[PDB]
């Protein structure tokens, strides 16, 4: 609008279950940090540190509804909004062939 | 920032 950006924000909860011989079918990207970044302030347009750089077309993540740009809010019921990249990677790996993730998709109107 | 692929196992 005239006073600033309008956004559609869509929450998605998905449970991925894969073979040992395949990936979840995404690339994760975001801020590194030894412990959770307290100096980061989430905003509706950048609501979390980690997001999906890409999602493999037809892969596990794709089939469940995950898309490029989705921001990671929760991994296996733990909030990761202000959690550094390596810790989130370790949390994804902890479930093995099972990953429960809550994401927010941010689109311009 | 850092990237980690989960495209393969």
């Amino acid at each position: 609008g005239p006073l600033g950006s309008d956004y559609i924000i869509k929450e998605k909860t998905v449970l991925l279950q894969k073979k040992d011989s395949e990936g979840f079918g995404f690339v994760l990207r975001g801020a590194k940090a030894q412990t959770p970044i307290e100096e980061f302030t989430p905003t509706p347009a950048f609501p979390a540190l980690q997001y999906l750089e890409s999602v493999d077309e037809g892969g596990v993540a794709w089939r469940a509804g995950l898309r490029m740009g989705d921001f990671l809010i929760e991994v296996n019921g733990q909030n990761v909004v202000k959690v550094g990249h390596r810790q989130v990677v370790n949390m994804i790996r902890q479930g093995g062939n099972t990953l429960m993730v809550k994401v927010v998709m941010v689109t311009r109107h | 920032e850092e990237s980690t692929s989960f495209q393969g196992p």
